[PDB]
């Protein structure tokens, strides 16, 4: 019966320069049970091939995963990660901010 | 320095839509280089380090054979809790086990550990001893007794204390070259005006290896703790780790402000200002 | 490499 919200982190390998290679990372943390889906968005829509890290968890017992995908930041386009899970009210969107 | 062996276990059952899904990661200090998943397009041991893959077909049979049969147990532990805790056959329900051995910097085995969770809470302890058991409930005092009948804590002393630490061993010398490497953060402050007198000042560690760190803003050389907000560590994806703190600040008073930066593989502690 | 013997609960 213990859920945990999932902790979302939305950002860049490397500081973004605009028109250059990089990852886009979304962290997930902290969340409980393990049963997550998460998406990585280019202008409100659903990145394709996204890859992420095998599941694992800390010492109070709550998962983390890393997603990422490749990507080349530009002025113009627009970033986020989706999270669906069981302990939120709907899926939520957490925008990409490269200043975070 | 120190260093430790560490895996962590995963099974979650799910009625109806197959056999419970079960994945196993280890880790030698903050580097994963294996894993066990199930429901992988190869569902037996892989590498997940690149200083793991010349290792030959022995290891990853004895370590398949061996993941293979904690998931099977760990199928049949989930039928059972079932039966202990009188759940229904239709809800997906949670088994973790967490087990390590951690080496001292003097080379020696300071201390081993295995816990299980069942749903996401502490179900039974190995004690410190490593010969005996902590039961949370009544459920898991019969696990305890269980556990106690089949001397199951001197198999896990045997592996904590001698399997453990002689395969920490081996995995240090082969992968070496990056997990006895210490990478210093790479670090700068930004600054971005928030209001006509205010201005945020936030402090970037980048591409650091191992994750701990130490990150604090001062005021004139004094705490700043309450008023800093501090992002948790979270991975590059390269092997790497981030972090950043940031404070908010009266304009023309940047200079005040100081970032202290401590990390094992920075010669000395480090300070950034604006 | 992991225990050779998994708990039975």
């Amino acid at each position: 019966m213990i859920q945990r919200t999932p902790k979302i982190q939305v950002y860049s390998r490397h500081p973004a320069e605009n028109g250059k290679s990089n990852f886009l990372n979304c962290y997930v943390s902290g969340f409980h049970p393990s049963d997550i889906e998460v998406d990585l968005l280019k202008n409100g829509e659903r990145i394709e091939k996204v890859e992420h890290s095998d599941l694992s968890f800390s010492k109070d017992w709550s998962f983390y995963l890393l997603y990422y995908t490749e990507f080349t930041p530009t002025e113009k386009d627009e970033y986020a990660c989706r999270v669906n899970h069981v302990t939120l009210s709907q899926p939520k969107i957490v925008k990409w901010d490269r200043d975070m | 320095g120190s260093h430790s062996l560490k895996y962590f276990h995963t099974s979650v059952s799910r009625p109806g839509r197959g056999e419970p899904r079960f994945i196993s990661v280890g880790y030698v200090d903050d580097t994963q280089f294996v894993r066990f998943d199930n429901d992988a397009a190869s569902p037996r041991m892989v590498p997940r380090a690149p200083w793991m893959e010349q290792e030959g077909s022995e290891y990853w049979d004895r370590e398949t054979r061996s993941a293979r049969d904690t998931a099977q147990i760990f199928r049949v532990n989930l039928r059972t809790l079932r039966g202990y805790y009188n759940q229904s056959e239709a809800g997906s329900h949670t088994l973790q086990w967490m087990h390590g051995c951690e080496l001292g910097p003097d080379g020696r085995f300071l201390r081993g550990y295995e816990q299980f969770a069942y749903d996401g809470k502490d179900y039974l302890t190995l004690n410190e001893d490593l010969r005996s058991w902590t039961a949370v409930d009544t459920a898991a005092q019969i696990s305890e007794q269980k556990s106690n009948d089949a001397s199951e804590a001197e198999h896990q002393r045997a592996y904590l204390e001698d399997t453990c630490v002689e395969w920490l061993h081996k995995y240090l010398e082969k992968g070496k070259e990056t997990l006895l490497h210490l990478e210093p953060p790479k670090t700068h402050v930004t600054h971005h005006p928030i209001s006509d007198h205010e201005a945020t000042l936030r402090c970037w560690a980048l591409g650091f290896y191992p994750a701990e760190i130490t990150l604090t803003w001062q005021q004139d050389g004094e705490g700043h703790t309450q008023d800093t907000e501090l992002v948790e560590t979270r991975p590059a994806g390269d092997g790497t780790f981030q972090k950043w703190a940031a404070v908010v600040v009266p304009s023309g008073e940047e200079q005040r402000y100081t970032c202290h930066v401590q990390h094992e593989g920075l010669p000395e502690p480090v300070t950034l200002r604006w | 490499v992991i225990p050779l013997s998994a708990p039975t609960l």
